[PDB]
């Protein structure tokens, strides 16, 4: 999926 | 007004921005992490303003909403009268490397053998090769390909830390970043150059800057580049001279990443630092060198002969081209 990794 | 807060990889890094922030007079000062994805954070938070990124670590810190700002710019060939700050940036050549002695090593006989990365979520050192060969094997499971590996950054009891080193007490065995002896595009060659690995994946320049004199370090003083070859995709071996033609993938050049909002002076205040102390400064050599680290590439490539500024206010994905940018996604789907 498209997020932040943090 | 404002100064500019670099974030520091590790020890290494952290003296050689101390050593500018002192020269700079404090218009440049220095956070530090053990990691390169803390440093991201830093920045996030707000308790960094920038550092300089391998392109696998720029993808890390767009999808989080940092920007580029400048590339580096190694020396070139062509695009010969435009001054570096205006040369627009060629990408370097990630290649495979083993020794010439290792006969009949291949790209297609890689697997079960020891490699040496220079750390995982890199571009040359991981998300080239590693999503290259997940593909090839249609597997996920790269974490079972290699025998044993050096990949930085990796779980530091699994197969693919057994072969990192730690530092000169033996500690910190993997950590990514400079204190582990074989990170790095030059910790990575150095797993090889010592047979630690059958295979190295950095990019062409590491395997000149450290052969052939090119390096007077221990472990490099006596390599000589006829004794590496290149694996090339279709299943040949090359020698290091045809990396043009024996390569896995063009990357996009390292660069400075920060957050939305302070690009604009990161930028302007890393044009008059290069300008004090980049390849041909008005402080370099006398008082201090911005591109220089005996080897280590601290802060930025030793290779760097400037800082150059982006064509077009590329996005992060932009930057990294769509080709890297989906390989990266299809990679990171296994984990
Ligand atoms: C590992 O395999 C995956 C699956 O093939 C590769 O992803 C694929 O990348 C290609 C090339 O970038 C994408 O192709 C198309 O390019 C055209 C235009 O130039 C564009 O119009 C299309 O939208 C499309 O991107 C392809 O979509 C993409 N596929 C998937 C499933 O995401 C990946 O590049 C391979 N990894 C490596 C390191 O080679
Ligand atoms: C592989 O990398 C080496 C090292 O950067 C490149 O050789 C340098 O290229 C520049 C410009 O062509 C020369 O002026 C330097 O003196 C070279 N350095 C050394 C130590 O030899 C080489 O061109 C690269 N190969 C490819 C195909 O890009
Ligand atoms: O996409 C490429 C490529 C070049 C040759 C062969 C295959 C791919 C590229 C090279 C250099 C660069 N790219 C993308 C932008 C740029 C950079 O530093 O960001
Ligand atoms: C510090 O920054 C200010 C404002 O740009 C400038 O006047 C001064 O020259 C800088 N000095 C150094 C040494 O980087
Ligand atoms: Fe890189
Ligand atoms: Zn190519
Ligand atoms: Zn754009």
């Amino acid at each position: 999926l498209e997020a932040c990794a943090f | 007004y404002t100064r500019v807060v670099w974030c520091a990889v590790g020890p290494e890094e952290q003296k050689k921005c101390q050593q500018w922030s002192q020269q700079s007079g404090q218009n440049v000062t220095c956070a530090t992490a053990s990691t390169t994805d803390d440093c991201i954070v830093l920045v996030l938070k707000g308790e960094a303003d920038a550092l300089n990124l391998d392109g696998g670590y720029i993808y890390t810190a767009g999808k989080c909403g940092l920007v580029p700002v400048l590339a580096e710019n190694r020396k070139s060939s062509k695009h010969s009268s435009l001054d570096c700050v205006l040369r627009p940036t060629e990408g370097y050549l990630a290649v495979a490397v083993v020794k010439k002695a290792n006969e009949g090593l291949t790209w297609n006989s890689l697997k079960d053998k020891k490699s040496c990365h220079t750390a995982v979520d890199r571009t040359a050192g991981w998300n080239i090769p590693m999503g290259l060969i997940v593909n090839q094997t249609g597997s996920c499971a790269f974490d079972e390909f290699f025998s044993q590996s050096c990949a930085p950054g990796a779980d530091p009891k699994s197969r693919l830390c057994a072969l990192c080193a730690g530092d000169d007490q033996g500690l910190d065995k993997c950590v990514p970043n400079s204190k582990e002896k074989y990170y790095g595009y030059t910790g990575a060659f150095r797993c090889l150059a010592e047979d630690v690995g059958d295979v190295a994946f950095v990019k062409n320049d590491t395997v000149w800057e450290n052969t052939n004199g090119e390096s007077t370090a221990d472990w490099a003083k006596n390599l000589k580049r006829e004794d590496f070859r290149l694996l090339c995709l279709d299943g040949t071996r090359k020698p290091v001279t045809e990396a043009q033609s024996c390569h896995l993938a063009v990357a996009p050049n390292h660069a400075v990443v920060s957050r939305s909002d302070r690009a604009a002076h990161v930028e302007q205040v890393l044009l008059h630092q290069q300008a004090l102390f980049g390849k041909n400064g008005k402080n370099c050599p006398d008082k201090f060198c911005l591109f220089k680290s005996e080897t280590k590439n601290l802060l930025f490539n030793d290779n760097t002969e400037c800082l150059a500024k982006l064509g077009g206010r590329p996005t992060y994905e932009e930057y990294l081209g769509t080709e890297y940018v989906t390989a990266i996604a299809n990679l990171k789907k296994c984990s």
